[PDB]
This record gives structure tokens, sequence and C-alpha cells, in this order.
RNA sequence: UCCUAAGACAUAGGUUAACUCCUUGCAAUACAAGAAGACAUUCGUUUUCGUUGUCAAAAGGGAAUGAGGUUAAUAUUCCUCA
RNA sequence: CUACACCUGAAACAAGCAAGAUUACCCGCUGAACUUAAGCAUAUCAGUAAGCGGAGGAAAAGAAACUAACUAGGAUAGCCCCAGUAAUGGCGAAUGAACAGGCUAAAGCUCAAAGUGAAAAUCUGAAGUGGUCAACACAACAGAAUUGUAAUCUAAAGGGUCAA
């Protein structure tokens, strides 16, 4: 018709979304979540002076994590499992592969009690 | 303290099998946690018994949530890539036994009308 | 290049060792088309080996 | 019937008519990609005896190849070696142009299986082929017992391996006789064949 | 030096831990010829790859 | 840019004969006369070979034979209408001029001429397709026609 | 990590038996390729403006922190304070 | 000019297809020098190595535009012969097949092209229904198609008329 402009451009297409007919796997028909469990995000408590001496002093607790793992995922992953409440995580990776999480529990807690109920005296 | 029997495990419902699973998780860590502080020869035991415990767990509640969907499918062509047939990429891309013997008209009239017949000669 | 004897005809002028061919499975092959024409006769009982 | 007819137009191709309608085809196929997608085969005609339908399952490709000869790719036009291997200019391909134009076509479209080409016209730099093509996923050509045949493995990209027509040409493959004897069952294995030196057990 | 890829810390953790000796207590299985590990090696003497 | 000037080129150029011969279609009025009577001969619909192949076959399955009477058919296609040609069989022929490629139709012309068949000039092979219940036909002809009709032929 | 540089590579188009190769920031040897808003708030609807990518700097550009204390080994990072 | 039809091109979406790997054997290309000629260019090594593109369980080849001239034979492939022969070659070095004949193995078929025109008789998908439910049989509805699908036909025939 009439052009205001001096270039064509392609018309605007009533583009459809893409509508699966079939599922593609069990997983998907299924609506697995792939988040990761509370569980394997926390793994393992550190025992060395350094991880007691934070403990006893800093009310921290030293954790192992999964790698994956953000901190905030740490935050709320540890609040969930061990009932308190979090209030800084810091993250390290080791050369020897693995995730170190200084985690400091607010005024509220006493790491030592997490501690004693955890095991680790 | 027991090992885990399959088909037990069988018997139960998709409920109770996940609910089991989570407190085998939670012994794992607890276990793992004995090992770092101070630990008994049991509780290093007890670690792989669970891992493995665990393992069957899911395997059970893996077999069951696919015999259902599987259930659902059933009947259908067009169902998840994961449950049609894998055999070898030749093998499906392949003409079918109806298209292998598949025959022309003439052919047919041809087969019936001379094909080949049982003889003898005699000597 | 010596004597009275016939002037050589060149074989092994190129490169054989690629161009080789060995005769054992003559020996299992023999065999093996024996069992094919039997198993022939089996499956065409009725009828003659050799058509007219 | 009209396809008799078109026939002997095509051999006619000098009549004004013949020239005037290629002059502009030609017009036409230099004006589209090199390799394009035809929506019609332009000759109907010819495409049927080479086994076109018009049934879900067949397509047609136009492709244009560049008229010449082969210039030898080596730099500076430099080759080292004895007087009879320096050459460069008056060099020729062993494949036809035609082949060429069906590979071309083939590597565009890997997933269809080439069946056939023709002749779609000429002009000085250049030569115009269509292409065409069975869709071995389609269930047409599948359950077709005379062209299901391409449907199978082994027939994989016969334009490649020279199993079309062009291909046959170009092997010399369309001489049977004592002319043709070294060309039989791929030159290479004639040669191997008879270069063969036997060894047998006994003697 | 200080900077480096993940790759590359995993890597080197990975040599890390590959570079311990054979556990004193493998020695006394019944089916063994191995006396050490000869796959050890030392960072002075011998390079590895990482860019 | 290419419809166009495949247009224009055909404009500017010099068109033969039998190409041009192709300029040649009747005024509105007639074709549309024309249009009309092949309506009028047009030939089977799905549905109604449907209803015809059914209640012919409860027919003569159930009560007995009937007379049936031999059809009165619009003709279409390029290699019927060729035949139809030759075989002097055809009363009327009617081209597109539309058609592409036009080596199809080209032959048409002069082989009416030699077989003393009249032959007529048409804009559309949509047009001829609606006659015909296609997208398109290249030619469409007339053999029989039933006492009315003779007047129109 | 973001940014751009000397540069470089896709895409598109073309060349090659083929592999490969040629162009692209002043962006093209290309070109029916974009972005935004709003209501809708999915689509859709609707409106507005529109030719089209990415990578390359641990000295270049580059939003904001400091002092004190602590470990056997970390700290403008942890602790305390601001 | 509009609706609409058809030709041509475009976007998104549904269902399917290709992309790499493999090395012994197979296919299509590309392609040298060392070496031998007691030098050396032609030649030889040799269509050989290296390089590239394609497969398969085998590949390729195959129903004559073949041989042979004889009282002829008769697809393709391998074995034996013909043969180190005819021929090719600074007629130097050196290249070098096949017919006939003895065997192994055996197999023959599909299209284009006057002919449905008493009627697209055709092909594909398909909500679905039965099923051995991934593989089978029907299937409301949809597309492909007269710039032509299926039945007859492929030269050994064949159409038309009879017909055991
Ligand atoms: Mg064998
Ligand atoms: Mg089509
Ligand atoms: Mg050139
Ligand atoms: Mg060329
Ligand atoms: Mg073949
Ligand atoms: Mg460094
Ligand atoms: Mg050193
Ligand atoms: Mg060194
Ligand atoms: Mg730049
Ligand atoms: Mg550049
Ligand atoms: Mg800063
Ligand atoms: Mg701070
Ligand atoms: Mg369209
Ligand atoms: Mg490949
Ligand atoms: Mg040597
Ligand atoms: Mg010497
Ligand atoms: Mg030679
Ligand atoms: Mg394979
Ligand atoms: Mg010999
Ligand atoms: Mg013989
Ligand atoms: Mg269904
Ligand atoms: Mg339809």
């Amino acid at each position: 018709k009439t052009y205001t402009g001096v270039r064509f451009f392609r018309p605007k297409t009533l583009q459809l979304a893409k509508a699966p007919k079939y599922s593609r796997t069990v997983r998907a028909h299924l609506k697995v979540s792939g988040h990761l469990d509370n569980h394997s995000v926390v793994k393992t408590p550190l025992t060395t002076e350094k991880a007691m001496k934070k403990m006893e002093d800093e009310n921290t607790m030293v954790f192992y994590v999964h790698n994956r793992s953000t901190k905030p995922q740490i935050k709320s992953a540890f609040e969930k499992l061990y009932n308190v409440k979090v209030r800084s995580v810091n993250t390290l990776n080791t050369i020897t592969g693995n995730k170190k999480a200084y985690i400091r529990l607010a005024a509220d807690s006493d790491s030592l009690t997490l501690a004693n109920k955890i095991g680790l005296i | 303290d027991k090992s885990v029997r399959v088909f037990k495990l069988r018997t139960q419902t998709e409920e109770q099998l996940v609910g089991e699973l989570g407190k085998l998780q939670t012994e794992l860590s607890q276990l793992r946690i004995a090992k770092i502080a101070g630990g008994t020869a049991n509780k290093l035991g007890r670690i792989g018994i669970v891992r493995k415990a665990i393992a069957k767990y899911l395997t059970i509640i893996n077999e069951k949530r696919r015999q259902a969907v599987k259930d659902q499918f059933k009947g259908k062509s067009l169902k998840p890539l994961d449950i049609r047939v894998k055999k070898t990429r030749a093998i499906r891309r392949k003409l079918t036994k109806k298209q292998r013997e598949a025959v022309l008209v003439k052919t047919q009239k041809k087969l019936n009308n001379f094909g080949l017949r049982k003889f003898a000669l005699k000597a | 290049m010596k004597h009275n004897n016939q002037l050589p005809v060149a074989q092994l002028r190129k490169h054989q060792q690629f161009r080789i061919k060995t005769f054992f499975n003559q020996a299992a092959q023999k065999k093996a088309r024996l069992h094919a024409r039997r198993a022939q006769a089996a499956a065409v009982f009725p009828r003659p080996t050799e058509k007219l | 019937g009209a396809y008799k007819y078109l026939e002997e137009l095509w051999r006619k191709k000098q009549s004004d008519l013949m020239s005037f309608i290629l002059r502009l085809r030609t017009w036409e196929y230099r004006q589209l990609p090199v390799i394009h997608k035809a929506s019609r085969s332009s000759r109907p005609d010819k495409a049927r005896k080479l086994g076109y339908k018009n049934k879900d399952g067949y397509a047609i490709w136009r492709v244009r190849v560049r008229r010449g000869g082969r210039k030898r790719p080596v730099s500076k036009g430099i080759v080292y070696g004895k007087p009879s291997s320096v050459g460069i200019n008056q060099l020729k391909f062993a494949r036809n142009l035609r082949s060429c134009a069906e590979e071309r076509v083939g590597k565009r479209v890997p997933e269809l299986r080439v069946l056939n080409s023709y002749w779609v016209g000429q002009d000085g730099t250049y030569k115009f082929y269509e292409v065409i093509l069975a869709d071995p996923s389609h269930n047409a050509i599948r359950n077709d017992p005379r062209i299901n045949w391409i449907c199978e493995s082994a027939h994989k990209h016969r334009e490649l391996r020279g199993l079309t027509s062009a291909g046959r040409k170009g092997r010399g493959l369309r001489v049977k006789g004592h002319r043709a004897k070294s060309l039989r069952t791929s030159r290479k294995g004639n040669w191997r064949a008879r270069q063969m030196l036997k060894l047998r057990r006994y003697r | 030096g200080a900077n480096k890829t993940l790759n590359m810390k995993k890597r080197f953790g990975r040599k890390i831990k590959q570079n311990r000796p054979l556990p004193n207590w493998y020695r006394y299985k019944s089916d063994t010829n191995i006396r050490y590990n000869s796959k050890r090696r030392n960072w002075r003497r011998t390079k590895l790859k990482i860019y | 840019t290419l419809q166009r000037q495949k247009r224009v080129l055909l404009q500017r150029l010099k068109v033969p004969p039998q190409i041009h011969q192709f300029t040649k279609t009747l005024d509105k009025n007639q074709s549309s006369n024309l249009f009309k009577l092949l309506a009028s001969y047009a030939p089977e619909k799905p549905a109604e070979k449907k209803q015809r192949l059914v209640a012919q076959a409860e027919a003569k399955k159930d009560g007995k034979q009937v007379e049936t009477k031999k059809p009165i058919v619009l003709k279409y296609g390029l290699n019927h209408i060729t035949t139809l040609i030759e075989n002097k069989q055809a009363k009327l022929v009617v081209i597109a001029h539309d058609v592409d490629p036009i080596e199809l139709v080209i032959f048409l012309p002069q082989l009416c001429r030699k077989n003393d068949v009249p032959f007529a000039f048409v804009k559309g092979k949509a047009a001829l397709g609606k006659l015909v219940n296609k997208k398109t036909a290249t030619a469409v002809a007339l053999t029989e026609v039933r006492n009315e009709d003779k007047a129109k032929l």
C-alpha cells in the first residue's frame, strides 16, 4: 500500500507457542524438578583445630558443601536442616576439589550447641 | 538392622518408599558425621549398608513410576523416547516387513497364475 | 646379466606385497559348497537338482 | 499424448521459440541462488522418464554449475616434478558436469536421496540442472514398491558413489563390450584383479 | 601463580590426590605384585601440562 | 523484484508468435457466457459419486438391473484433451492463457487447426480449476451436449 | 566476570571433486533477520521506533571500604568498630 | 479497489529425517616422488603412497546398443585356461587385456511413452474402533494429484477379436 518508509521489513506473523505433542522423556512428563536436596547441599562438618576454634570463638560452623551450590542455597538448606538462623555464609573451593562453607549463626543460636546435638564435640 | 529385600519393597506404596528414602538419607548424613567425630566399626558398616539401601529404594520407585507412565502411553505410538524401542539407529531407520515383502499388482498376479510347483523326475 | 639363458621376464617390478592371493580357504570352501549343495537337495527334496 | 509433443519441442532447441524460452529461463535461474528448491519441474515430460511423479515425497531442486575445465589447484602454477606432471591449464575433470550438479544438490540436501537429474539449460559461464530427489522419511516413498528400494541403508548418497546415470556415464559404464572390459566392476578393482599374484597350495 | 581457571584447580587437585603413596595395607593382598606406586611425581623434577 | 522483472522482460522484449497468440482472450461477456455453459457441464464432486455408487449398488443389489445413461461430462487435462483432440471427439477446446511453462500448451493451437477443432483462449487457470474441481487446469473440452445446449455450441 | 582495541570468528552470500577457501564495525560480496511500551498481560490485542551477530585487555576503560585485632598456616575477605 | 481463487515466496508450530564414529574388505574423486631405464626428460615405479567424499555386510556389477561369423553362443561375479599371446614402448627399459573352451553360481524384474474418460479407479496423515496395541486391519475429517496418482505395457512384446 502506502509506504512511509524506504525499506521493506518482514510482516508480523503470528508465532505460536511451542507445544509438544508427546512428552519427550519420562522425567519431562513426570514434571521432575531438578532442585538440589537440602541434605545434598550440606555435606560434612569440619573437625580441625581451626574449625573448632571457629565454633567455640566465632559462633561459626564449617561444613563441606555441594560444589554447584550457591551461598543463599547454603543459608536456606542449613536453616531447614539444623533449625538455626544463619547470619552469614562464605565459600571456598579447596584444591582437593570441595567447597568449604564458613557459616556464622545469628546471636540467636550457639554454634557450640549445634555442635553438641550433631555429635561434633 | 536387616538387609533390604526387593519384593518387600515392591509391595509398598510410592508414599511409603519415599518417606523411607528421606529417612535413609538422614541416616547417612548422621553416619558420615559419625565417621568425622568419632565412630565405631558398627557405624562404618552402617554406611555402606544404607548407601546400597538408598540405591535400592530409588530403583524400586523408578520401576513403579515407569510402569505407570508406560501404562498411560500403552496403546499409543508417539510414546516418549524413553519408552520407544532402542536397538540401533539403523534398525529403526529401516523398512518394515510389510514393506519388505510388499508387492506390486502384476507380481501378485504372476504369483497366483504361475508360481512354483512340486515336481519329480523318474529314472 | 651373464649367461646364454633366455631373457628374463620381470615379475616383481611393482609392489606386489599388497597384491598377493592365498589359497587356504580352498580347503574349507570346497566343503562349504558340498553342504550347500546338500542343503539344497533337502530343501528341494521332491524336485531335481539342476534345472532343464 | 502431450508428452511426445513436448519431447519433440525440446529436441527442437534451435527454433526461435525454444531459444526464446531458454534465454528467458536462463535469465531467471541466473537470478535465483546457486542451489535453490524448485516448486515444480520446468520439464515434466523429461522428469517423468527419470521417475519423478507428482505425489508427496518427491522434490526438485535447481543448481547452476560453473562451465569450464579444471585448472590444477597448485599455487602459483608451481609443480615440483617431471615435465609430464607439471601442467595446469588444459586439464579436464574426470566426472561430468551433470554429476557435479547432482552432488552439490546431494550435499545441500543430505537427508533426501538423489534419484536423477536433467538439463534445464545453459548460458555462457554456467549450466543449469534440476535434480529429482525422493524423501526416504516419507511413507509414500516407503510403501511404493517401485521406489522403496532407494529407502534402504545401502543406497545412501548414490550420486557421490557415482551410481547415478551421470556417474555411470562418467565410469564409461554406458558401454558394455570388450572396449569396456577394463572398466567393469571399478577399473581400480579390475586392475587389482588382474594385478593379483595368485599362489595356490599345489603348484 | 594466583589466577586460575576452575578447570585448572580441579585438574591440579586431581593430580594432587593421585600423588599419594600406595597404602601400606595394599601390599598384603594375595593377588598383587605391587610394592609401590610407580606413578608418583615430584613437582621439581617433572612438570604437568596446564596452560 | 523477480516477479515484476519477468513481466517487464516479457513486455519489453520481442515475444514470438506462439507465445503472443495466447494474448487473445474473450471479452468479459463472451468469457462469462462460456463459463456459464461449462459450469453447467461440471464433473462430479466426491459426495455425488458416493451417493450414486451407494444408490446404484442398492438398486442393482435389491430390485433388478435398471437402464443407465451415458453421462455428459466436461473434459479436463492435458493428456486426455490432447487425445480427444487427436480423435476428433472434442467439440470445443478451451485453453488457459496463464499456463506456465507455456510449452505444455503450445502445440494445442496448431494441433486443433489440423484436426479442425475450434479452440479458444480464456484468462485463468484458476477459473478452469473451478470449472473442474481442481486448483488449476491447463485445458477444458466438450464432447457431448444435450439437446438444449446444442444452440450454444 | 562488563566495555571497547590491534584483531578474530559465525550467520547470510559465493568458490571448491571435496576438504578447504573469500567477505563482514566505517559492519558485509549479506539483508522479508530488529528493539520498546502499554494495555493483554499468554496468546492475542495493540501501539511506537526500526536493516542484520559474536569473541579478543587479571598493566587500557571500569558503581562503592576503611583503621584496629586475630591464625601454627587466610585475611582491604574472618572478628570488632566505623 | 474489495472479497475470493491460483502461481511465488516467508515466519512460527507438529511429526519425522541428515550432521559425527568405524577401517580390513567396497564406491566416486584426487594424485607424487624415491625407484628402473646402469645417464635423462617420454617411459618406469603407476592410477601406486599421501589427500578428499561416500557406504555396506559385503560393495560393486548385472538381463546386452554382447560376442562371433560357426552346424554358432548368450545377464553379472569368482576359479582354470587362453598367456606373458594380440597389442602398447626413446619398439629401449619395460608395459599387456579379452573372445572361444573346462568349472563355481545361478533368476530374473519395475518404469517414460495413444487408451479410465462409464466418471482419481491412486498416494500420504489421520481424531478414532478392533488388535498380538511400538509394529496389524478398518477409519469420520485433511492434504497431494490432471503441468497427473493406480490399473493394464516395457519389445522376450503388445492392442483388438476367439478361447481350451
Ligand atoms: Mg567367505
Ligand atoms: Mg508438490
Ligand atoms: Mg574455472
Ligand atoms: Mg568444473
Ligand atoms: Mg545398481
Ligand atoms: Mg598462571
Ligand atoms: Mg625446573
Ligand atoms: Mg622440563
Ligand atoms: Mg574491530
Ligand atoms: Mg575481518
Ligand atoms: Mg572499581
Ligand atoms: Mg566488611
Ligand atoms: Mg503455499
Ligand atoms: Mg561421515
Ligand atoms: Mg622402492
Ligand atoms: Mg644406478
Ligand atoms: Mg600403466
Ligand atoms: Mg554398519
Ligand atoms: Mg601366467
Ligand atoms: Mg565359458
Ligand atoms: Mg491413532
Ligand atoms: Mg482434497
